[PDB]
Protein backbone atom coordinates (compact mmCIF):
# COMPACT_ATOMS: atom_id res chain seq x y z
CA UNK A 1 0.00 0.00 0.00
CA UNK A 2 1.17 3.55 -0.73
CA UNK A 3 2.08 5.85 2.13
CA UNK A 4 0.05 8.84 3.31
CA UNK A 5 1.96 11.53 1.39
CA UNK A 6 1.58 9.84 -2.00
CA UNK A 7 -2.15 9.68 -1.24
CA UNK A 8 -1.99 13.43 -0.48
CA UNK A 9 -0.78 14.20 -4.00
CA UNK A 10 -3.22 11.56 -5.33
CA UNK A 11 -6.16 13.49 -3.88
CA UNK A 12 -4.53 16.78 -4.92
CA UNK A 13 -4.37 15.44 -8.48
CA UNK A 14 -8.06 14.53 -8.32
CA UNK A 15 -8.91 18.00 -6.98
CA UNK A 16 -6.90 19.67 -9.76
CA UNK A 17 -8.69 17.48 -12.33
CA UNK A 18 -12.09 18.51 -10.94
CA UNK A 19 -11.08 22.19 -10.85
CA UNK A 20 -9.84 22.09 -14.46
CA UNK A 21 -13.07 20.39 -15.53
CA UNK A 22 -15.13 23.01 -13.68
CA UNK A 23 -13.25 25.95 -15.24
CA UNK A 24 -13.41 24.63 -18.80
CA UNK A 25 -17.11 23.76 -18.47
CA UNK A 26 -17.66 27.26 -17.05
CA UNK A 27 -16.06 28.81 -20.15
CA UNK A 28 -18.04 26.49 -22.44
CA UNK A 29 -21.26 27.41 -20.61
CA UNK A 30 -20.40 31.11 -20.97
CA UNK A 31 -19.92 30.93 -24.75
CA UNK A 32 -22.95 28.63 -25.02
CA UNK A 33 -25.21 31.04 -23.14
CA UNK A 34 -23.94 34.02 -25.15
CA UNK A 35 -24.71 32.27 -28.45
CA UNK A 36 -28.03 30.93 -27.13
CA UNK A 37 -29.22 34.29 -25.79
CA UNK A 38 -28.28 36.14 -28.99
CA UNK A 39 -29.95 33.60 -31.30
CA UNK A 40 -33.04 33.18 -29.12
CA UNK A 41 -33.60 36.93 -28.88
CA UNK A 42 -33.17 37.25 -32.67
CA UNK A 43 -35.84 34.61 -33.28
CA UNK A 44 -38.02 36.26 -30.63
CA UNK A 45 -37.72 39.54 -32.54
CA UNK A 46 -38.72 37.87 -35.80
CA UNK A 47 -41.55 36.18 -33.86
CA UNK A 48 -42.74 39.67 -32.90
CA UNK A 49 -42.48 40.91 -36.49
CA UNK A 50 -44.31 37.85 -37.84
CA UNK A 51 -47.19 38.29 -35.41
CA UNK A 52 -47.29 42.04 -36.16
CA UNK A 53 -47.77 41.56 -39.91
CA UNK A 54 -50.05 38.61 -39.13
CA UNK A 55 -52.26 40.88 -36.99
CA UNK A 56 -52.30 43.33 -39.89
CA UNK A 57 -53.55 40.49 -42.09
CA UNK A 58 -56.33 39.58 -39.63
CA UNK A 59 -57.50 43.17 -39.28
CA UNK A 60 -57.52 43.65 -43.07
CA UNK A 61 -59.49 40.41 -43.52
CA UNK A 62 -62.10 41.20 -40.87
CA UNK A 63 -62.39 44.82 -42.06
CA UNK A 64 -63.08 43.84 -45.68
CA UNK A 65 -65.43 41.11 -44.46
CA UNK A 66 -67.73 43.30 -42.45
CA UNK A 67 -67.70 45.89 -45.22
CA UNK B 1 -13.54 34.68 -13.45
CA UNK B 2 -16.45 34.37 -11.01
CA UNK B 3 -14.40 32.87 -8.17
CA UNK B 4 -11.67 34.70 -6.27
CA UNK B 5 -8.06 34.10 -7.34
CA UNK B 6 -7.00 33.21 -3.78
CA UNK B 7 -6.58 29.46 -4.37
CA UNK B 8 -2.90 29.80 -5.32
CA UNK B 9 -1.83 30.21 -1.69
CA UNK B 10 -3.84 27.09 -0.80
CA UNK B 11 -2.42 24.67 -3.37
CA UNK B 12 1.27 25.63 -3.03
CA UNK B 13 1.48 24.33 0.56
CA UNK B 14 2.39 20.68 1.08
CA UNK B 15 -0.80 18.84 2.15
CA UNK B 16 -0.64 17.63 5.76
CA UNK B 17 -4.18 17.18 7.14
CA UNK B 18 -6.36 14.29 5.99
CA UNK B 19 -9.71 15.80 7.02
CA UNK B 20 -9.06 19.04 5.12
CA UNK B 21 -7.97 17.20 1.97
CA UNK B 22 -10.99 14.87 2.07
CA UNK B 23 -13.38 17.80 2.58
CA UNK B 24 -11.79 19.82 -0.24
CA UNK B 25 -11.90 16.87 -2.65
CA UNK B 26 -15.55 16.21 -1.74
CA UNK B 27 -16.32 19.90 -2.31
CA UNK B 28 -14.63 19.80 -5.73
CA UNK B 29 -16.60 16.67 -6.69
CA UNK B 30 -19.83 18.32 -5.51
CA UNK B 31 -19.01 21.43 -7.57
CA UNK B 32 -18.41 19.30 -10.68
CA UNK B 33 -21.67 17.38 -10.21
CA UNK B 34 -23.54 20.63 -9.54
CA UNK B 35 -22.28 22.37 -12.68
CA UNK B 36 -22.90 19.15 -14.64
CA UNK B 37 -26.58 18.97 -13.67
CA UNK B 38 -26.98 22.73 -14.17
CA UNK B 39 -25.50 22.51 -17.68
CA UNK B 40 -27.81 19.56 -18.36
CA UNK B 41 -30.90 21.48 -17.21
CA UNK B 42 -29.87 24.54 -19.25
CA UNK B 43 -29.48 22.25 -22.28
CA UNK B 44 -32.98 20.78 -22.02
CA UNK B 45 -34.43 24.24 -21.28
CA UNK B 46 -32.82 25.56 -24.47
CA UNK B 47 -34.07 22.53 -26.39
CA UNK B 48 -37.70 22.87 -25.27
CA UNK C 1 -12.98 4.40 10.02
CA UNK C 2 -11.34 7.38 8.35
CA UNK C 3 -8.84 5.04 6.65
CA UNK C 4 -11.58 2.91 5.09
CA UNK C 5 -13.55 5.99 4.01
CA UNK C 6 -10.41 7.51 2.47
CA UNK C 7 -9.57 4.31 0.56
CA UNK C 8 -13.15 3.88 -0.68
CA UNK C 9 -13.26 7.54 -1.75
CA UNK C 10 -9.97 7.07 -3.62
CA UNK C 11 -11.28 3.94 -5.37
CA UNK C 12 -14.62 5.48 -6.35
CA UNK C 13 -12.93 8.67 -7.57
CA UNK C 14 -10.40 6.81 -9.72
CA UNK C 15 -13.28 4.71 -11.10
CA UNK C 16 -15.18 7.92 -11.90
CA UNK C 17 -12.22 9.56 -13.66
CA UNK C 18 -11.63 6.29 -15.51
CA UNK C 19 -15.19 6.15 -16.81
CA UNK C 20 -15.41 9.84 -17.79
CA UNK C 21 -12.54 9.74 -20.29
CA UNK C 22 -13.23 6.32 -21.87
CA UNK C 23 -15.71 7.52 -24.52
CA UNK C 24 -15.41 9.33 -27.88
CA UNK C 25 -18.59 11.38 -27.26
CA UNK C 26 -16.94 14.18 -25.26
CA UNK C 27 -16.55 16.44 -28.31
CA UNK C 28 -20.17 17.45 -27.71
CA UNK C 29 -19.36 18.08 -24.03
CA UNK C 30 -16.33 20.27 -24.74
CA UNK C 31 -18.20 22.01 -27.59
CA UNK C 32 -21.87 22.56 -26.67
CA UNK C 33 -23.60 23.00 -30.03
CA UNK C 34 -26.51 25.34 -30.75
CA UNK C 35 -28.17 23.61 -33.73
CA UNK C 36 -31.65 22.15 -33.21
CA UNK C 37 -32.94 24.35 -36.10
CA UNK C 38 -34.07 23.17 -39.56
CA UNK C 39 -32.60 24.25 -42.89
CA UNK C 40 -35.16 26.92 -43.86
CA UNK C 41 -34.62 29.25 -40.88
CA UNK C 42 -30.93 30.26 -41.13
CA UNK C 43 -31.50 32.80 -44.00
CA UNK C 44 -33.81 34.67 -41.61
CA UNK C 45 -30.80 34.94 -39.29
CA UNK C 46 -28.47 35.93 -42.13
CA UNK C 47 -30.77 38.73 -43.31
CA UNK C 48 -30.05 40.72 -40.13
CA UNK C 49 -26.98 38.89 -38.82
CA UNK C 50 -25.10 42.14 -38.06
CA UNK C 51 -27.86 44.13 -36.33
CA UNK C 52 -27.80 42.90 -32.73
CA UNK C 53 -24.43 43.68 -31.08
CA UNK D 1 5.56 -1.96 -6.77
CA UNK D 2 4.91 1.51 -5.35
CA UNK D 3 7.11 3.15 -8.00
CA UNK D 4 5.36 1.17 -10.75
CA UNK D 5 1.98 2.35 -9.44
CA UNK D 6 3.29 5.93 -9.26
CA UNK D 7 4.56 5.92 -12.85
CA UNK D 8 1.38 4.19 -14.09
CA UNK D 9 -0.69 6.89 -12.38
CA UNK D 10 1.60 9.52 -13.92
CA UNK D 11 1.26 8.09 -17.44
CA UNK D 12 -2.51 7.57 -17.31
CA UNK D 13 -3.27 10.96 -15.78
CA UNK D 14 -0.82 12.72 -18.08
CA UNK D 15 -3.06 11.30 -20.80
CA UNK D 16 -6.09 12.45 -18.77
CA UNK D 17 -4.64 15.98 -18.50
CA UNK D 18 -3.81 16.04 -22.21
CA UNK D 19 -7.36 15.04 -23.15
CA UNK D 20 -8.73 17.52 -20.60
CA UNK D 21 -6.64 20.39 -22.01
CA UNK D 22 -7.88 20.23 -25.61
CA UNK D 23 -5.88 17.62 -27.52
CA UNK D 24 -6.77 16.10 -30.89
CA UNK D 25 -4.45 13.60 -32.63
CA UNK D 26 -4.99 13.59 -36.39
CA UNK D 27 -4.74 17.21 -37.52
CA UNK D 28 -1.96 17.67 -34.93
CA UNK D 29 0.04 14.96 -36.70
CA UNK D 30 -0.85 16.68 -39.99
CA UNK D 31 0.57 19.95 -38.61
CA UNK D 32 3.64 17.97 -37.59
CA UNK D 33 3.53 16.43 -41.08
CA UNK D 34 4.04 12.86 -39.84
CA UNK D 35 2.24 9.60 -40.52
CA UNK D 36 -0.57 8.29 -38.31
CA UNK D 37 -0.61 4.65 -39.46
CA UNK D 38 2.92 4.14 -38.07
CA UNK D 39 2.10 5.96 -34.83
CA UNK D 40 0.65 4.51 -31.62
CA UNK D 41 -1.83 7.24 -30.77
CA UNK D 42 -3.59 6.96 -27.43
CA UNK D 43 -2.21 6.16 -23.98
CA UNK D 44 1.00 4.45 -25.13
CA UNK D 45 2.42 7.13 -27.43
CA UNK D 46 5.70 7.21 -25.45
CA UNK D 47 6.34 3.44 -25.47
CA UNK D 48 9.62 4.21 -27.28
CA UNK D 49 12.03 7.15 -27.17
CA UNK D 50 9.30 9.44 -28.53
CA UNK D 51 10.64 12.82 -29.69
CA UNK D 52 8.11 14.29 -32.14
CA UNK D 53 5.12 13.68 -29.85
CA UNK D 54 6.97 15.43 -27.02
CA UNK D 55 7.71 18.30 -29.42
CA UNK D 56 4.06 18.60 -30.43
CA UNK D 57 2.66 18.45 -26.90
CA UNK D 58 5.33 20.87 -25.63
CA UNK D 59 4.57 23.42 -28.34
CA UNK D 60 0.85 22.91 -27.67
CA UNK D 61 1.13 23.55 -23.93
CA UNK D 62 3.48 26.48 -24.55
CA UNK D 63 1.11 28.20 -26.96
CA UNK D 64 -1.72 27.57 -24.49
CA UNK D 65 0.46 29.07 -21.74
CA UNK D 66 1.47 32.18 -23.70
CA UNK D 67 0.53 32.62 -27.35
CA UNK D 68 2.24 36.03 -27.48
CA UNK D 69 5.52 34.56 -26.21
CA UNK D 70 5.10 31.69 -28.68
CA UNK D 71 4.64 33.96 -31.71
CA UNK D 72 7.43 36.13 -30.35
CA UNK D 73 10.24 33.60 -29.99
CA UNK D 74 9.16 30.56 -32.06
CA UNK D 75 7.89 32.87 -34.81
CA UNK D 76 11.37 33.33 -36.27
CA UNK D 77 13.03 30.30 -34.60
CA UNK D 78 10.88 27.17 -34.78
CA UNK D 79 13.66 24.56 -35.22
CA UNK D 80 11.70 21.28 -34.95
CA UNK D 81 13.40 18.47 -36.91
CA UNK D 82 17.19 18.10 -37.06
CA UNK D 83 19.63 17.28 -34.26
CA UNK D 84 21.02 20.81 -33.89
CA UNK D 85 17.43 22.06 -34.05
CA UNK D 86 16.52 19.59 -31.31
CA UNK D 87 19.49 20.85 -29.28
CA UNK D 88 18.24 24.44 -29.64
CA UNK D 89 14.76 23.32 -28.56
CA UNK D 90 16.27 21.58 -25.52
CA UNK D 91 18.28 24.71 -24.66
CA UNK D 92 15.12 26.85 -24.75
CA UNK D 93 13.31 24.22 -22.66
CA UNK D 94 16.13 24.26 -20.10
CA UNK D 95 16.10 28.06 -19.86
CA UNK D 96 12.33 28.22 -19.37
Amino acid sequence: SPDLSEAMEMMESQTLLLTLLSVKMENNLAEFERRAEKNLLIMCKEKEKLQKKAHELKRRLLLSQRK
Amino acid sequence: KNSSHHFVETFNIKPQDLHKCIARCHFARSRFLQILQRQDCVTQKYQE
Amino acid sequence: SLMEHFEDTREKNEALLGELFSSPHLQMLLNPECDPWPLDMQPLLNKQSDDWQ
Amino acid sequence: MSSASVTAFEKEHLWMYLQALGFEPGPATIACGKIVSHTHLGVNMFDKLNRDAFHIISYFLFQVLDQSLTKEVFKFCWPPFDQKSDTEFRKHCCEW
